[PDB]
RNA sequence: CAAGACGGACCAGAGCGAAAGCAUUUGCCAAGAAUGUUUUCAUUAAUCAAGAACGAAAGUCGGAGGUUCGAAGACGAUACCGUCGUAGUUCCGACCAUAAACGAUGCCGACCGGCGAUGCGGCGGCGUUAUUCCCAUGACCCGCCGGGCAGCUUCCGGGAAACCAAAGUCUUUGGGUUCCGGGGGGAGUAUGGUUGCAAAGCUGAAACUUAAAGGAAUUGACGGAAGGGCACCACCAGG
């Protein structure tokens, strides 16, 4: 949609990126 | 340097007595001081009114133009100059497939009024019709536009202008261009979309005083 | 000032909005056209000619010609949207819907809205040649 | 296709076709017979005419031309020929 | 209590009728408003109720039917109904220069492009709604997107290539 | 006729003891009211009248309530029409036909084949033997 | 109120005309195609050298009018654009005779697949409409015939192919006839002739120069361009 596109664009993505880095006995 | 608004006042302006709506507005009018007169701001004022601000359940694409030319102090009388139709009903009434016949009469009423009439009539896709276009020859176009300027001008020459725009209002000569060219091609929304005055004989003050009752 | 005229009823004024390319004029005016309340176009409110047509400044002088008719007592209006018309384009732009938008959140009631923009039946030339456009 | 008799066609086929587009063309026209109904008198009429044809004995209209076939006015009788 | 009527031609009927679900429900659930569509003279009346919510918004319902009549998809319509800073901008396409017969049906495939993937692009690059009749163009949008939408559409009726109007778009949709 | 917000939640349908059916589709409110079985609704009351419409073949005379379909069941063709119908309580049923030769006429039927998604719905319903644009094309 | 302009929407797979072209109403004038025809004449026909008529726009001579637009031109900004604006755009009477004046596609005749749309004329028919109109007529519906404009489909055949129901009926080559081409440039140029007020129109070379010029469609490389993913030998905050 129009709207969607707008606040898409108006808006920052986020979400997901898995960042790989980096006792008994 | 000073507010122009308080040497100004109001006139009230309503329609002639025909009209179940009484009151149509109020009208901003300079004061007389002594180099031209208030009521000379009055003599050709040009309104225009919608017939669905004129009567309650009737249409409203039909407009009037009203000339006025009288006033007697906080009470304004106006006359008929002549009426039009709205513009998105004229958009919205030229469709594609079918015919646009158009015509036209300089008239005289009963008392002089000379008028012009116009015409415009649209053809009839029938109930049962699967051609796409509907569309009318042209002699057949001749017979319309002949039925039709003569049904207008037998229906305003000898008439007065009382029962003139009481047909006006609810637009009979359309009923009657309808039911009369339907034996040649069938019209389908036909309208008297313009009146024009075009000449207005000595003005009087007791027949306005019959427009208002 | 308070036309005489008690709380219920109103006065129709009537507001033509000639939504040019190059400035918005917002003139509203008595029911019969003569005698004008006020005008005010999109130049006498911004300060560049960036946006002299631009939808706030139509925006702000709706607001100065609701303002100025709202302390004389004028509430309900009729509406002319009107091009510039003639040859050129025929279709009231942003600043007539700016125009009608600011005049809706002033308190202004809407009487009848009518397009005036004048169409020819067949008019002249256009200012621009065999060739040209806007841009 | 490629199986038809065209020495024997069928006579619907025939009537269907153009008059000179036939096997042997032949008119789609007739004469005929006409009765006033003012008189008891016999008129012979081409269906197709262009001439006002008059009664013999009572001179009125019989028959109206038109593009095509003949229009007869109403209440006269008629009856084709051969 | 305020009225406003909509025209619907009839090209428009079957689509108003087909999607009239999502069309009378944003105006009843959110802006309170009393809505119905007469077939006697064709038009969609919206007037205002008793329980209505923000009076100085009817226009913007008016605006959504407006926008569905002239053949923009009930979505964009919507998002006009939600975002204030969203105008219509109408116009022919001999309206700025004459093209008559098959130069203007030239000039109709050249803003529309190969499976309308030219015209598709603009919006895209401008966050715009472009629908285009017979003659007749609008857009819909943001103030400046409609000045980019209208400047490549001209340059498109102008004669331009589509792919220098494509290219130059996008570079200036970069700036 | 006017559509107020007070009456969405009323407009669901044709609206007029220990056990009822809250059925939905009309098939099963016609087959039920044609046994004189009573239909309960959403709402409280019962209901009097059910009308609706269901297509009708006219080559081999079947109907189906099945709005979505657009071949017949028996013969098979894409020759179904809409045919309204409406029931009671009491188990009378009566069914109304259009009276209107716009329906039935074979026009647009017959056209020549080339040699071997409802986007665009309008532009099938023309017939294929008229009048298009020049420069437009069908696909 | 006046002045000149122009006839929107309707306006189309439409119609008319020899083409160029043609759209406000009404009246007058004389043409015209198709249709219908159990009319008349009886080969009176087809094509074009010479010759003649018309021929968009611009342009040239004289009269009238100049609304808008506007070559040249004067200003302002940056060949593009804006303001003003001359000739012209408009009408009348004579010249000019040129266009991508296109279907980039002679004219007449015959044969060779299908479909259904449309414009006109004719014919046949259940039926609906002029508030169950009381027979006819106009408006629709179905079907047929003829000449048209114009589509879709086809392994008819043809073609270099794009494609064409003609650009087919062509090495199985002949229905009649007019114009016209012979590798690319020099060059539609020079000169001569002819027409024109002029601009120019019509006809029109050679010396010389060169191995190409060009047509049909198809992609594949082709710096690159738009989306993503990853990385402390990339970056933010740091050491
Ligand atoms: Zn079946």
């Amino acid at each position: 949609p129009l709207a969607d596109q707008i606040l898409a664009g108006n808006a920052v993505r986020a979400g997901v990126r898995e960042k790989r880095r980096g006792e008994e006995y | 340097v000073v507010d122009p608004f308080s040497k100004k006042d109001w006139y009230d302006v309503k329609a002639p007595a025909m009209f179940n709506i009484r009151n149509i507005g109020k009208t901003l009018v300079t004061r007389t001081q002594g180099t031209k007169i208030a009521s000379d701001g009055l003599k050709g004022r040009v309104f225009e009114v919608s017939l669905a601000d004129l009567q309650n359940d009737e249409v409203a694409f039909r407009k009037f133009k009203l000339i006025t030319e009288d006033v007697q102090g906080k009470n304004c009388l106006t006359n008929f100059h002549g009426m039009d139709l709205t513009r998105d009903k004229m958009c919205s009434m030229v469709k594609k497939w079918q015919t646009m016949i158009e015509a036209h009469v300089d008239v005289k009423t009963t008392d002089g009024y000379l008028l012009r009439l116009f015409c415009v009539g649209f053809t009839k896709k029938r109930n049962n019709q699967i051609r796409k276009t509907s569309y009318a020859q042209h002699q057949q176009v001749r017979q319309i536009r002949k039925k039709m300027m003569e049904i207008m001008t037998r229906e305003v020459q000898t008439n007065d202008l009382k029962e003139v725009v009481n047909k006006l209002i609810p637009d009979s000569i359309g009923k009657d261009i309808e039911k009369a060219c339907q034996s040649i091609y069938p019209l389908h929304d036909v309208f008297v979309r313009k009146v024009k005055m075009l000449k207005k004989p000595k003005f009087e003050l007791g027949k306005l005083m019959e427009l208002h009752g | 000032l308070g036309p005489q005229v008690a709380e219920g009823e109103n006065v129709f004024g009537v507001c033509h909005i000639f939504a040019s390319f190059n400035d918005t004029f917002v003139h509203v005016t008595d029911l019969s056209g003569k005698e004008t309340i006020c005008r005010v176009t999109g130049g006498m409110k911004v300060k560049a000619d960036r946006d002299e047509s631009s939808p706030y400044a139509a925006m702000l002088a709706a607001q100065d010609v609701a303002q100025r008719c709202k302390e004389l007592g004028i509430t309900a209006l009729h509406i002319k949207l009107r091009a510039t018309g003639g040859n050129r384009t025929k279709t009231p732009g942003p600043g007539a819907q700016s125009a009608l938008r600011a005049l809706a959140r002033s308190g202004m009631k809407i009487g009848r809205i009518e397009d005036v923009t004048p169409i020819p039946s067949d008019s002249t030339r256009r200012k621009g040649g065999r060739r040209g456009r806007r841009l | 296709p490629l199986a038809k008799d065209l020495l024997h066609p069928s006579p619907e086929e025939e009537k269907r076709k153009h008059k000179k587009k036939r096997l042997v063309q032949s008119p789609n026209s007739y004469f005929m017979d006409v009765k006033c109904p003012g008189c008891y008198k016999i008129t012979t009429v081409f269906s197709h005419a262009q001439t006002v044809v008059l009664c013999v004995g009572c001179s009125t209209v019989l028959c109206q031309p038109t593009g095509g076939k003949a229009r007869l006015t109403e209440g006269c009788s008629f009856r084709r020929k051969q | 209590e305020e009225t406003r009527k909509i025209p619907v031609p009839a090209n428009r009927y079957t689509p108003l009728k087909e999607n009239w679900m999502k069309i009378f429900t944003p105006i009843v659930e959110h802006l309170g408003l009393q809505i119905r569509f007469n077939l006697k003279s064709r038009n969609v009346e919206i007037r205002t109720c008793k329980e209505t919510k923000d009076v100085s918004a009817l226009t913007k319902a008016a605006d959504f039917v407006k926008a569905f009549i002239l053949g923009f998809q009930v979505e964009d319509a919507l998002a006009l109904i939600r975002l204030d800073d969203l105008f219509l901008e109408s116009f022919e396409i001999t309206d700025v220069k004459p093209l008559k017969g098959d130069h203007l049906s030239r000039a109709i495939g050249r803003i529309a492009g190969k499976g309308g993937k030219t015209k598709f692009t603009i919006e895209n690059v401008t966050r715009t709604r472009i629908v285009l009749a017979d003659v007749k163009v609008h857009i819909l949008g943001s103030f400046q997107n409609i000045k980019m939408a209208r400047t490549a559409i001209c340059n498109l009726i102008l004669g331009n290539p589509p792919s220098k109007v494509y290219g130059n778009i996008r570079a200036v949709a970069s700036r | 006729g006017w559509i107020t917000p007070s009456n969405i939640k009323q407009i669901q349908q044709e609206l007029e003891v220990r056990v009822g059916c809250l059925t939905t589709d009309f098939a099963m409110q016609n087959v039920l009211l044609q046994m004189g079985l009573h239909v309960l609704a959403v709402n409280g009351m019962l209901i009097r009248e059910a009308r609706s419409y269901i297509l009708r073949c006219h080559g081999c005379f079947k109907t189906t309530s099945d709005m979505s379909r657009v071949f017949c069941s028996h013969c098979g063709n894409k020759t179904l029409k809409k045919v309204s119908v409406t029931v009671s309580d009491d188990g009378t049923l009566h069914m109304h036909f259009s009276r209107n030769p716009k329906v039935l006429n074979p026009r647009g039927l017959r056209y020549s084949l080339p040699t071997p998604s409802t986007l665009g719905a309008g532009r099938r319903r023309l017939n294929p033997n008229a009048s298009r644009k020049k420069f437009v094309k069908k696909r």
